[PDB]
């Protein structure tokens, strides 16, 4: 049997559609679901259908074709805090053994109003003089690189949110231990500025 | 009041090593399933239960003996681990078709690393690194950064504090952590965190700033026979204040 999952990770801009399908083998199936997932947390329902046609779910939409045998999920007016892994899963038994999907990770990508994109070095609070660069406020146009060398180490980007503020902001961060680095340096590989 | 519960949440075995993972559930839930998740191919079934009595076999049954002596609880159990079996294994219930609904509830998930060495776990160093004035004077933002380096396995919790109190708005911690040596199998890993407040809640004086980081490791009297002190489950932080600047 298979149930068959759309790869990922799928990048969405903020407002868009998210959209993630799954195709089952067995035409006999009953019950179809859509399973969220945040990083490190476990899989939570957020969809069922059991019909041909649409179910809805305030932002989400659920759609089964029998005649097609798949079920999609639509995000509608995507938020970054969407940003998850989405799981299809599809009853098996005449007692509802479920057979899941592999996941989809959906990245949904923050709408920067105003970049200001710029490299920081920050200062440890008490350990004399170490070392980390901060880049950040860049749109989500914006390619991070990995500037392979052994011993500089760079994170891919992750989105921050100040509800106090409304504001997000991308950023990366990147070290080494003391080999000839600059913050200069650090970040340039990510693929052409402004 | 609990729902499903697993414990324990994290662990590190040696391969060869047996392990009980427990499961149990409030809710007087007939039916209840285990599943391995690897990060490639989502949730398999690996024993199910149906009733207090019985058990059966999900997909990916070897490897794994399971219980359903009561209701309540159902214990999956790794009688000599495989490293391929270092994955995410989360327990699932459900009424069970006495009580209608196919809704399953899952359990937070328990995370197991198998390795060749105990000798491979190491805790995570920890620093915090204070906002640059120049992002302070162009943005009126600050941000604090957390690095915690060195660690395996990767059986972290990394927390931000603000005058005592754990916060969640203006962060992000990397989903990933990086290894330290990638083309190496028992590569220890590095994570790092942002913390992003007002410029105006930075320089203020009296405000206290802590990333904490939960490591779980060795325990219950494991042996060891090492120079370095025995890296144990434990909590590792640093901290700073705000600075008038």
């Amino acid at each position: 049997k298979e149930v068959e999952q759309n790869s990922g990770p799928l990048s969405v801009p903020e407002g868009a559609i998210a959209s993630l399908n799954c195709t089952y083998s067995d035409r006999g199936s009953q019950s179809f679901f859509w399973y969220r997932q945040y990083s490190g947390k476990s899989p939570e329902l957020i969809m069922s259908i059991y019909s041909n046609g649409d179910k809805e779910d305030g932002r989400f939409t659920a759609q089964l074709n029998k005649a097609s045998q798949y079920v999609s999920l639509l995000i509608r007016d995507s938020q970054p805090s969407d940003s998850a892994t989405y799981l299809c899963a599809v009853t098996t038994d005449s007692w509802g053994k479920l057979q899941f999907g592999a996941g989809t990770q959906v990245v949904v990508t923050p709408d920067i109003q105003n970049p200001d994109p710029a490299v920081y070095q920050l200062r440890d609070s008490k350990s004399s003089d170490k070392s980390v660069c901060l880049f950040t406020d860049f749109d989500s146009q914006t390619n991070v690189s990995q500037s392979k060398d052994s011993d500089v180490y760079i994170t891919d980007k992750c989105v921050l949110d100040m509800r106090s503020m409304d504001f997000k902001s991308n950023s990366a961060v990147a070290w080494s231990n003391k080999s000839d680095f600059a913050c200069a340096n650090a970040f340039n590989n990510s693929i052409i500025p402004e | 009041n609990a729902g499903v519960t697993q414990t324990p949440k994290f662990q590190v075995l040696k391969t060869g090593q047996s392990m009980t993972l427990q499961c149990a559930q409030d809710m007087n839930h007939e039916y209840m399933s285990w599943y391995r998740q690897d990060p490639g191919m989502g949730l398999r079934l690996i024993h199910y239960s149906v009733g207090a009595g019985i058990t059966d076999q999900g997909e990916v049954p070897n490897g794994y003996n399971v219980s359903r002596s009561t209701t309540e609880d159902f214990p999956l159990r790794l009688l000599s681990a495989a490293p391929s079996q270092t994955s995410v294994y989360f327990c699932a219930s459900r009424p069970g078709l006495a009580g209608g609904r196919p809704e399953q509830y899952f359990g937070p998930g328990t995370r197991l690393t198998v390795t060749e060495d105990l000798k491979n776990v190491f805790p995570p160093e920890v620093a915090v690194f204070e906002p640059s004035e120049a992002e302070i004077s162009h943005t009126q933002k600050a941000t604090l950064v957390c690095l915690a380096t060195g660690f395996y396995p990767d059986h972290v919790e990394l927390s931000w504090w603000v005058n005592g109190k754990e916060v969640h708005s203006g962060v992000c911690t990397d989903p990933q952590p990086l290894k330290e040596q990638p083309a190496l199998n028992d590569s220890r890993y590095a994570l790092s965190s942002r913390l992003r407040v007002s410029a105006t809640f930075w320089q203020d004086p009296r405000n206290h700033f802590r990333c904490q980081v939960q490591f779980y490791g060795l325990s219950e009297n494991d042996e060891w026979t090492q120079d370095r002190a025995k890296p144990v489950t434990q909590i590792v932080s640093a901290e700073a204040w705000g600075r008038a600047d």
